[PDB]
This record gives structure tokens, C-alpha cells and sequence, in this order.
């Protein structure tokens, strides 16, 4: 099957970096998406380009984080930066099909998601 | 056909033909609409107001004289991709968004997104309904921010064709602003879409009706090459 | 000569193209496309028929068979020409019902109206031509005159009176018909467009219409001012006209399904 | 599903007498309908035939300008219109039902007559080889059929009938082309032919068995029907 | 929770090394010897017409001449494939129908779809129509498929991730097959009807017992979801059709993955899987527009079947004499 | 959640201990059985213009 790993308490103020391990799919050919989940419902944060030529992100983190991921590897993280008071566990995602601008990734185990970790920015 | 009950067959299957014309002439004079929304949004109010696990409704209403149908999903998961390739091929799409709330907001817009880039749903016009008016009125002007959501509240001002407090205005005008941002980005010119500002109305129909009509008419001017 | 021959292979071929393709492909069975393949029907059967006797005609500017058998010429020719005349102004119709009017195109052109719309432009111009044209109608009170003009081959001879109900009914029904549904919907486009960008419409248009116009106008203007004048113009002039309206036809089926990428897609 | 008739009586050469057949318990305006006559000492006989659009009708060579059909589906009712009454003309009518589809089974439901009393070529002939034989309750019995052209047809079928009307009853269906049983009827009895002579087995006997067995052919469209076997 | 998902990850690992050490030889070494099938050209025979809007699905009967099919309009209609003629028209109650099926006697048919309701029609009655027998609720999904095992059993399976094995005498529930994480879009019955397999969009296939109700094996090796699968005419092998526009061959004894069948000439994903009577010949259907024939056997393109939009469906006769497609351009054709 | 944890790794134990043969053989097995029937396919080996009914 497909298996997605995430590898990621630190004081305000603070930069992190999250990453993402997989592999058993074509890497090369699907748009990525990272999701986390606060202490409330799962929020989108900031899907990429299959080359990465679209970025986006939203405007509570817009200007602070940065996603990057490099094909060699079949792997994806983005650069947390400047840190606040953040505290949810982080996922990673994957688009249904290789392709395909559209994407729809729900609380019901979407399949192509990995366990995820939890990131502390508290004292 | 050399035999008496091979002839018979034949005359079965021919009223059976007739049948299906007549199904076929009353098929070709309606017109289908999606209805699509969230909890918060009074998409279950609007249709009363136009007015047993069972896993879609339906309505019909009628406005100078031309039927239209509404389906409503009802029981279904949260997943989406799998069943929404049923409708490729209905008028447009109705979808109701509940702009009073200032944090499920970009869920909406992502939702949006979603519908608008679909592989099968492209040449499907959307209508958008910008439900709950009263209520943002009423939590403008006692003053909750939307600074802190969207950064870029805070250079923004009414365009100059805006037809409308002025902070009222303002605020309706950049939610629709960012809708249209989104609708426009892409398209290449094979589907629109048509905001509106609802309220908790007697004129909904009408408008649907019209909308309707410009689309089909855009749809058949494309098709002869005459726009 | 050759310059007429290769008019008439471009006819044929063009008309049995579309004949063709709209009765085999199942995809292209919608009520519109019958009007369309009707219209290449009778544009193919003139193309079959009228052009090689015309040919003959007017090259040797001499009749060289029975007169018994100009009588039938002159009534196919007017039936055909008046057929695929009526033939555009409906499909002018079908357009206008389409754009102007959305909500109710599917449940009006169904296609039994399709069907009474080919019905009735078959079956007019025939009893009309021909009612015409083996009893003397066009032919009174022009006897003597028609005679001493006769005693030299065949042509659209008319009267004062007959020749001018004649073209009021074919060259102004029809005419009056396409014209202005052609201006309102020209209108209604640039409009849209105009709407959408806050023009190949008129490009459209202008050809189909001007093709139409070029092709027609001058043969009925230069018929209905015969009589008045006193049969002042040439006889070698009307062959001009008679291979104008005949280049009508021809240049029809292509302008009228081969500049659609929808049919060229369905090939 | 129930069938009734209404009409009959006694009635003077040369008058009119019109005869209706009122359905009620299945979808009428699905069905053909027939009409079916027999002589009071003599066997069955077809005389008439309208189908379920109304588009076609048929008529025996007997009776051709005397005799009219004619059907409502918005009430569920079969006419037959009889005009100059002959002193032949003299027996019982049935109303049959009939439907035919790839698989169908004509011919499957008979209603219960009315009697009628007047006062004073190329087609196919079916010939039954006996008309009475005795058995004991518990024997082997077989009745046979004959035809004078060959009932197979080009596509595969053997269209051919038997239906064995109970003395005192209408008749019902036992076999529908030489090999189908029919639903209700217990699976005791068979059918089996090559083309031109046909049987009929019973294996085991009870005292239902008794009465007259017919033979009837759906090749062409005149219809032609077996003298009768009685069983004692 | 960490230890149990520490004891998870042990025994899954424990699972792939047994059959990489199983996994010996592929099949491409194997059958590379074997003289090839060659070309195959089919023409169509039929065109079945008379459904206004397009069509998801139909299903062959056991008699090898009728059929049945069903449409987005609200129809069932059941044909004669020797005479094209019609035999029945049925309205059905939704229109957002997604499947259909024909009972082994040809008793029955059964249609469902976009109201979590399964529905059956007897057309065998004593009046001469067809009317719904039993209506089969409980499901919360969409209903995407369903296969009778005799005149009483019926397989559904839903759109909320369950399967389940139906009594239409009674209506209810005997069994429910649960462990699927996505939605279930197909099922296959097999011969000797004591297992079946299933697809969902979760990229993996399980194999069911029906008698005792439990997953017996797990298949995975796709890469997005499943959209159709067939199943092997000997029994002990299947085939599947994902959105990557690739298909796979697994076996039952060995568990594992067998030769692959794909070509970088196709992007879009496939809606349907059938074998031929012998499993010589394995064709599948695209969203090209289009119908591909591969060699069931060495992963060769044999033959192509060239309809004006998306392809939905397919089936093989059971004496292999015919194959029908289905179409969203509302035509059905028989190729031969 | 540890109910479908514990589910997830009784099943897991369940599909671990089964009877498991060589490919080689399944593959021999499979080519055995497509060779063998291979005489009654219609669309493998065309049939002649007589014995099939769709004809025309
Ligand atoms: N070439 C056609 C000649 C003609 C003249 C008058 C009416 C209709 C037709």
C-alpha cells in the first residue's frame, strides 16, 4: 500500500522543520497538501504544484511558513517558522488521483494520510 | 419477422417505442438544478421557503409556466468525489454559503475551489447564494473583526460599481470580491458564475429563472459561433 | 466552358458529402440537422439535374430539344430554387428560436415541427411552379410579343403582372424573414460580448448574409424591372444571373455545415 | 384474473345479436384477445382476433363481413358484433386471452361462455389419430397428433398446443410448444414430436384426468383444432 | 496506542517477507515461450437504441439472449439481443440509479443507486406487468453494485464502506462484512458462490467467506481507487481496474501480484474488467472514448474496440458468444 | 481507540498464518487450464458464418 511519515514543545518565537516520508506511489506525479488538526475541526494549510509551481497558503499562516518538497527523495516538509502561541498535530496528504487539479482530502480516515505527529508552542 | 407471434413481438416493441417518445418529449422540456451547501447555511430554509435513511430529496417548483428540478443530497458520507460524477450534466449548480460567521469561511472557499476545478464539472455554471445578510448587518456595526482572519482586510475599499453603513458594504463587497477572485481565475470562458446577496425572500425563483435563461442563452450563442 | 463544369462536380461532391455523413454518423440525429440534410437534398438534386441542360443552353444559345420539354425545365428549376430559398429562411427561424428565447428551444423544435417545416417548403413551390408554368398564367396578354421573341429558345419569360407577384412572394417573404431575425440577433450577441468582457458575430453574419445577397438580389431585381422597361436588357445577360443563382447553391452546404467545428469533428 | 360474458339467448335467423366479454383482475390493455367457438356435439373452432394496440385484426374464412370485433381498454371490454345470423351459428363462445413475448405462454386463461341457440382450402389440417381409449387409474397413457405440414420453423420452433378441457368446464392449458409445461399443471405429464407426428404421455392417472384432450397449431394464422380424445 | 501500532507494523512485516520468499519466478519468464494470440478484429452486430440519457450499467442472462440495462432517466428496459427487440420497460421509482443485475432463473432483476435502497422486481406474475416485490433498506451510502445468489440471497455493496448479504423473503440483514476504510465500489461473486471478492477506494481488495461472515486475504499494490473487478473462470484468480490506468492479475494461493497490464498511451482510468470463457483474453474499458483487448497472459495490446463518450460498462456471454458495451452517449453494442 | 487497534492486529495475525505455495506452479496451473479450454472460445478462435446467431 501507500505509507506517509511525518517527522517533526518549543518556545514562542521559535522556527521548526516538518517533513514527510513515502513511498510506494510515483512521488513525481501528485499534488501534496499538509492538514493539522488543533486541540477542533482539521484546517487546510498549504498545498503545492506537482513541479511546485502554485503554492498556497492560508492567511493565518501566510507570510510565516513555507512548503517545499524535492522529487529525489519522495519527500515533502515545510519550513515552520517564527512560531506562536499552534498547537495540533500536523498530517500529510495526498490527491486521490495522479493528475488532476481537483482534490478532496474529511474526517473518515481518508485513506492517503498518515498518522501524524504534534508539535508543542507553549512554555 | 415469418412467423404470427414474431410479428406480434414486433408490434409489442413498437408500442413500446411510442411510450418511450412520449417519455422522452415530456423528458426534453425540464430543466435539473444541484443544491449544494453546508450545515451552517440555510440552504434547508431556502428551500421551504420555495416549497427513513433516505439518501437524496427532491423539489419541484414552477415560474412562467417552465418546470425546474432542485435535488438536495441527504444521508451520505463526508466524501464527495465518488457521487458527484452523476451530475455532469444538470442547468447549474446552487450553492448557498453562510458569510456571518468569520471562521468557516475559507472551509466555504474551499469547498468553492473544490466544485469549480472538477474535471467532470466543468461547462456547469454556478449560482452563488450569500445567505444570512441580516445577521452580518447586525455584527458589523456593534463591533469580532475580520482583520485577523484575512490579513488584507485592511487594504481594501468598495469599488467604484458597487450599487449598495458603508462598512456594511464594504464587508459584503470583499466576501464577494474573494469569491469572484477564485471563480476567475480559471474557466477559459465555458462557465460563469452569478453572486447574489440573499436574506432569510419571495424572489429566489425569479432569480434562479433568470440566471437560467443567460446561461442557456450564453451556452447557445457559443455553440453557432456568434460570440 | 470548363469554368461551368467544374461548378457543378463542386455541387455534387459537396452536397453527397453532407447527405452522406448526417445520414450514417447516430450522433448527428437532432431535429436541426433534418432541415440540414433536406437542404443538401434538393441543393443535390438540382446540381444533378438542372445543371447539365442550362449548361447545354447557354453555351450554343440555341434550345435543342422538344417543346414540349422546356415546359418541364423551367418548372423544376423554379420549384428547386424556391425550395432551397424557403429552406434558408426557415433554418434563419430555427436560429432565432435558439437564441433570443432559451427556456422553451428544446420543446418547440421537436421534430414534428421539423418534419411540417420540410413538408411545407417541399410542397409549396412545386404546385406553385408548376401551376405557373403548364397552364399559361405568366403567359397573358404577352402572346404576340413572347412569340416574336420565342421564334428564335427557353427563358423565366414573365408578364407584367405575374413576374412581379412571383418575386414579391420568393425574393420578399423569405428576404424580409432572414434579415431581420439576422439584425436582432446580431444585436442580442454584441451585447452578450459586451457584457462578458466588462467581434466574430458580425463576422459570421455579415458573410452568410452577403453571400445570400450577392447571390440572389441582382437576377430578381433585373426580372421584376423587365417587363416595365420594355425587354431592354440582352437575352446572353440572364445566363449570368441564372449561373449567380446556381453559385448560390453551390457555395450553400459548405457555409452552412463546414464552418462549424462540430461537424468537422463528427467526420 | 376472472373473465365474463354476457349476451346469448335465443335469436331469430337473419337478426343481430351483440355479445360482450368484461375482464377485470390483470392489466387488459396488454393482452390479444380471441374468440373462440364450439359446437354443441363437436370440437373447438377459432373465429376472430384483436391484438393490444388494436393495429391488427384477423378473421376466420368462414365469417369475414359478418362478424365485427371491437375493444375499450378505458373500461376493460370485448365486443363481437354478429349480423344475419345464420342457422350455423348455433354455439358456445369463449373469451382467451393472449400475450406474446420472447418467452410468453398464449393461450393461458379461458373464460366460461355463453350459449347461443338459433332458431329454424389452403390452410393446415390437424387430424388426431383416435377419439376414445380406456385406461385404469394408475396406467401409462398416450394420445397422438397429426399434421398435415411441417409446424418447425426456420428460426427453431414447434409451435404447437394441447389443452384437454375437463367435461363440464372451459378449457385449460397443459402444453405450449411441444415441449413447455405450463405453471399450475402437476409435472406429470410430457410432450415430445418431430415436426409432423406429435405425442402426449401421461405417466401415472387420477380421476382428474378425465376428459377430451385437443391439439391445436399456432403456425399459421388460421387456426385449425383436433377433433378431441375422450379419456374413460 | 503506540504499542499496538508497533505490534501492527511487526505483523504486517511479517507478512510481506513470507511472500517476497514466495515469490520465486514471474509469470513473464514463464509464458514468454507461447506462440502469441496474434490480432483479434470484432465488428459490431447490434445497436441497441431507445435510452434517453446515458447509461451506467447492465447484465448479461443465463439463457445467453436477453439483457438488461439502465439509465439515468429512470428506466429499465430488458432486450431480445437476436431481434433487438424489447420486452419489458420498467419506471423505477429515483432516477440516480447506479447498478442492475438478473436473477440466475431469470425471475428477477434488481436496481439501486443515489437513495440506499435496493429494489426488486418480479417479472413473473399472473398480471401481465412487472411490479416491485421488495425493497431492501438499512444501508447508509450509495448502493454501487449487487449480485444475486440464488432467488432468495442478494449481495449488496454501499457506499459506507460495508457489504452485506441480504434475505428478500424477510428483508433483512443476515450478515455484514465490515473492515473496508473507503467506500466499496464493485463485487464478484464466484462460481461454486461460497467467496467473493471487492474493490474500494481505499487501493486494496479482501476476499469474503459468505457462509461465516469474515475476511479471509488483503491484496494491495494499486496506487489509487478501484473501479471494476472480474473474476478469474477457473476460481482462483481475479483482475482489477484502478484510476492509474493500470491493471493488476492476483492469485488466491500464492497471494501475491502477477503480470502487469499497462502502456504509456493511456492517462485516464478504467471503468470496467470481463475475462473471455477460457481466460485467454483479458479487455477492459477506458474514458478515452475507447476499448482495449489484452492478452490475458503476456501483457500484449491484441485488438481494440472503436462510441462517442465515456464507456461504463462491459460483459461477456456465458458461452462466450458475444460481448456487450455500454456507453454515456446512451447506445448499447453488441461486437462479436 | 483501542478497539480498532486491537481489531486491526487480531485481523493482521489472522491473514499471517496461511498455506502458501510457489508462484511457478500457479503460473504452470493457469497457462494449463487457458491451453486446455481453449477450443471452446468464440472469440478467441472465430467461429464460421453458420453456427452464430448474430450474423448480418
Ligand atoms: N434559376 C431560377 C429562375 C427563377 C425565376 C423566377 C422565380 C424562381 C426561379
Amino acid at each position: 500500500q501507500v505509507q506517509l511519515q511525518e517527522s517533526g514543545l518549543v518556545q514562542p518565537g521559535g522556527s521548526l522543520r516538518l517533513s514527510c516520508a513515502a513511498s510506494g506511489f510515483t512521488f513525481s506525479n501528485y499534488k501534496m497538501n499538509w492538514v493539522r488538526q488543533a486541540p477542533k475541526g482539521l484546517e487546510w494549510v498549504s498545498d503545492i504544484s506537482q513541479s511546485g509551481a502554485s503554492i498556497s497558503y492560508t492567511g493565518s499562516v501566510k507570510g510565516r511558513f513555507t512548503i517545499s518538497r524535492d522529487n529525489a527523495k519522495n519527500t515533502l516538509y515545510l519550513q515552520m517558522n517564527s512560531l506562536k502561541p499552534d498547537t495540533a498535530v500536523y498530517y500529510c496528504a495526498r490527491c486521490p488521483a495522479p493528475f488532476t487539479r481537483d482534490c478532496f482530502d474529511t474526517s473518515t480516515t481518508y485513506a492517503y494520510r498518515g498518522q501524524g505527529t504534534q508539535v508543542t508552542v507553549s512554555s | 419477422t415469418l412467423s404470427a407471434e414474431d410479428k406480434a413481438a414486433v408490434e409489442r416493441s413498437k408500442m413500446i417505442e411510442k411510450q418511450l417518445q412520449k417519455d422522452k418529449q415530456v423528458y426534453r422540456a425540464t430543466h435539473r438544478l444541484l443544491l449544494l451547501g453546508a450545515d451552517n447555511s440555510g440552504k434547508s430554509t431556502i428551500v421551504k421557503q420555495m416549497r427513513k435513511t433516505s439518501g437524496i430529496f427532491e423539489t419541484k417548483f414552477q415560474v412562467d409556466k417552465v418546470n425546474f428540478h432542485m435535488f438536495d443530497v441527504g444521508a451520505q458520507r463526508d466524501e464527495r468525489r465518488k457521487w458527484i460524477q452523476c451530475f455532469n450534466d444538470v442547468t447549474a449548480i446552487i450553492f448557498v454559503v453562510d458569510s456571518s460567521d468569520y471562521n468557516r469561511l475559507q472551509e466555504a472557499l474551499n469547498d468553492f475551489k473544490s466544485i469549480w476545478n472538477n474535471r467532470w464539472l466543468r461547462t456547469i455554471s454556478v449560482i452563488l447564494f450569500l445567505n444570512k445578510q441580516d445577521l452580518l448587518a447586525e455584527k458589523v456595526l456593534a463591533g469580532s473583526k475580520i482583520e485577523d482572519y484575512f490579513p488584507e482586510f485592511a487594504r481594501y475599499t468598495t469599488p467604484e460599481d458597487a450599487t449598495p453603513d458603508p462598512r456594511v458594504t464594504r464587508a459584503k463587497y470583499f466576501i464577494r470580491d474573494e469569491f469572484l477572485r477564485i471563480s476567475t481565475a480559471s474557466g477559459d470562458g465555458r462557465h460563469y458564475c452569478y453572486p447574489h446577496f440573499t436574506c432569510s425572500d419571495t424572489e429566489n425563483a425569479r432569480r434562479i429563472f433568470n440566471d437560467c435563461r443567460d446561461i442557456i442563452q450564453r451556452m447557445h450563442l457559443r455553440q453557432y459561433e456568434l460570440l | 466552358y470548363s469554368l461551368m463544369s467544374l461548378i457543378i462536380l463542386a455541387t455534387l461532391v459537396g452536397n453527397l458529402i453532407v447527405i452522406i455523413s448526417i445520414s450514417h454518423f447516430k450522433q448527428l440525429h437532432t431535429p436541426t440537422n433534418w432541415l440540414l440534410h433536406s437542404m443538401a437534398i434538393v441543393d443535390f438534386l438540382l446540381g444533378c439535374l438542372i445543371m447539365p441542360c442550362s449548361m447545354v443552353r447557354t453555351v450554343e444559345r440555341c434550345w435543342y430539344f422538344g417543346e414540349i420539354l422546356c415546359k418541364v425545365h423551367t418548372s423544376t428549376d423554379i420549384m428547386l430554387s424556391s425550395a432551397s430559398i424557403f429552406h434558408l429562411a426557415f433554418i434563419s427561424i430555427d436560429r432565432y428560436c435558439a437564441v433570443c428565447d432559451p427556456l422553451r428551444y428544446k420543446a418547440k423544435i421537436n421534430i414534428s415541427t421539423i418534419l411540417v417545416m420540410i413538408l411545407v417548403s417541399w410542397s409549396l413551390p412545386a404546385v406553385y411552379a408548376f401551376g405557373m408554368i403548364f397552364l399559361e398564367l405568366n403567359l397573358k396578354g404577352v402572346e404576340e410579343l413572347y412569340r416574336s421573341q420565342v421564334s428564335d429558345g427557353c427563358s423565366p419569360f414573365f408578364s407584367k403582372v405575374s413576374g412581379v407577384l412571383a418575386f414579391m412572394t420568393s425574393f420578399y417573404i423569405p428576404g424580409s424573414v432572414m434579415l431581420f431575425v439576422y439584425y436582432r440577433i446580431y444585436f442580442i450577441a454584441k451585447g452578450q460580448a459586451r457584457s462578458i468582457n466588462r467581434t466574430k458575430a458580425a463576422k459570421t453574419l455579415g458573410i452568410m448574409v452577403g453571400v445570400f445577397l450577392v447571390c440572389w438580389c441582382p437576377f430578381f431585381l433585373c426580372t421584376v424591372l423587365d417587363p416595365f422597361l420594355g425587354y431592354v436588357i440582352p437575352p446572353s445577360l440572364n445566363d449570368a444571373l441564372y449561373w449567380f443563382g446556381y453559385l448560390n447553391s453551390a457555395l450553400n452546404p459548405m457555409v452552412y455545415a463546414f464552418f462549424y467545428p462540430w461537424f468537422r469533428r463528427a467526420l | 384474473v376472472q373473465l365474463v360474458e354476457s349476451g346469448g339467448g335465443l335469436v331469430q335467423p337473419g337478426g343481430s345479436r351483440k355479445l360482450s366479454c368484461s375482464a377485470s383482475g390483470f392489466a387488459f390493455s396488454s393482452f390479444g384477445m380471441h374468440w373462440v367457438r364450439q359446437a354443441p356435439e363437436k370440437g373447438l373452432e377459432w373465429v376472430a382476433y384483436i391484438s393490444s394496440g388494436s393495429g391488427t385484426i384477423y378473421y376466420a374464412d368462414t365469417v369475414k363481413g359478418r362478424f365485427t370485433i371491437s375493444r375499450d381498454d378505458p373500461k376493460n371490454t370485448l365486443f363481437l358484433q354478429m349480423t344475419s345470423l345464420r342457422s350455423e351459428d348455433t354455439a358456445m363462445y369463449y373469451c382467451v386471452r393472449s400475450i406474446y413475448y420472447y418467452g410468453s405462454s398464449p393461450f393461458d386463461f379461458w373464460g366460461q361462455g355463453t350459449t347461443l341457440t338459433v332458431s329454424a382450402s389452403a390452410d393446415i389440417v390437424m387430424t388426431q389419430a383416435t377419439s376414445s381409449v380406456p385406461v385404469t387409474p394408475g396406467e401409462s397413457v398416450s394420445i397422438s397428433c397429426r399434421s398435415s405440414k411441417s409446424l418447425l420453423h426456420s428460426n427453431g420452433n414447434t409451435y404447437l398446443y394441447w389443452f384437454l378441457q375437463r367435461p363440464g368446464q372451459s378449457p385449460q392449458l397443459l402444453i405450449y410448444r411441444m415441449s413447455n409445461l405450463a405453471s399450475g399443471v402437476p409435472d406429470r405429464f410430457s410432450g415430445s414430436g418431430s415436426g409432423t407426428a406429435f405425442t402426449l404421455t401421461i405417466s401415472r392417472l387420477e380421476a382428474e384426468d378425465v376428459g377430451v384432450y385437443y391439439c391445436m397449431q399456432h403456425l399459421e394464422y388460421p387456426l385449425t383444432f383436433g377433433a378431441g380424445t375422450k379419456l374413460e | 496506542l503506540d504499542q499496538l501500532r508497533q505490534e501492527a507494523e511487526q505483523l504486517k512485516n511479517q507478512i510481506r517477507d513470507a511472500r517476497k520468499a514466495c515469490a520465486d519466478a514471474t509469470l513473464s519468464q514463464i509464458t514468454n515461450n507461447i506462440d502469441p494470440v496474434g490480432r483479434i478484429q470484432m465488428r459490431t452486430r447490434r445497436t441497441l437504441r431507445g435510452h434517453l440519457a446515458k447509461i451506467y450499467a447492465m447484465h448479461w442472462g443465463t439463457d445467453s439472449r436477453l439483457l438488461v440495462s439502465a439509465s439515468q432517466d429512470g428506466k429499465l428496459i430488458i432486450w431480445d439481443s437476436y431481434t433487438t427487440n424489447k420486452v419489458h420497460a420498467i419506471p423505477l421509482r429515483s432516477s440516480w440509479v447506479m447498478t442492475c443485475a438478473y436473477a440466475p432463473s431469470g425471475n428477477y432483476v434488481a436496481c439501486g443507486g443515489l437513495d440506499n435502497i435496493c429494489s426488486i422486481y418480479n417479472l413473473k406474475t399472473r398480471e401481465g406487468n412487472v411490479r416491485v416485490s421488495r425493497e431492501l433498506a438499512g444501508h447508509t451510502g450509495y448502493l454501487s453494485c449487487c449480485r444475486f445468489l440464488d432467488d432468495n440471497q442478494i449481495v449488496t455493496s454501499s457506499g459506507d464502506t460495508t457489504c452485506a448479504l441480504w434475505d428478500i423473503e424477510t428483508g433483512q440483514q443476515t450478515t455484514t462484512f465490515t473492515g473496508h476504510t473507503g467506500d466499496v465500489m464493485s463485487l464478484s461473486l464466484a462460481p461454486d458462490t461460497r467467496l467473493f471478492v471487492s474493490g474500494a477506494c481505499d487501493a486494496s481488495a479482501k476476499l469474503w467467506d459468505v457462509r461465516e461472515g469474515m475476511c479471509r486475504q488483503t491484496f494491495t499494490g494499486h496506487e489509487s481507487d478501484i473501479n471494476a473487478i472480474c473474476f478469474f473462470p477457473n476460481g482462483n484468480a481475479f483482475a482489477t481496474g484502478s484510476d492509474d490506468a493500470t491493471c493488476r492479475l492476483f492469485d488466491l494461493r500464492a497471494d501475491q501480484e502477477l503480470m502487469t497490464y499497462s502502456h504509456d498511451n493511456i492517462i485516464c482510468g478504467i471503468t470496467s474488467v470481463s475475462f473471455s470463457k477460457s481466460g485467454r483474453l483479458l479487455l477492459a474499458g477506458y474514458d478515452d472514448f475507447n476499448c482495449n483487448v489484452w492478452d490475458a497472459l503476456k501483457a500484449d495490446r491484441a485488438g481494440v474496440l472503436a462510441h462517442d463518450n465515456r464507456v461504463s460498462c462491459l460483459g461477456v456471454t456465458d458461452d462466450g458468444m458475444a460481448v456487450a458495451t455500454g456507453s454515456w452517449d446512451s447506445f448499447l453494442k453488441i461486437w462479436n | 481507540s483501542i478497539a480498532q487497534a486491537r481489531k486491526l492486529v487480531e485481523q493482521l495475525k489472522m491473514e499471517a498464518n496461511i498455506d502458501r505455495i510457489k508462484v511457478s506452479k500457479a503460473a504452470a496451473d493457469l497457462m494449463a487450464y487457458c491451453e486446455a479450454h481453449a477450443k471452446e472460445d468464440p472469440l478467441l478462435t472465430p467461429v464460421p458464418a453458420s453456427e452464430n446467431p448474430f450474423r448480418e
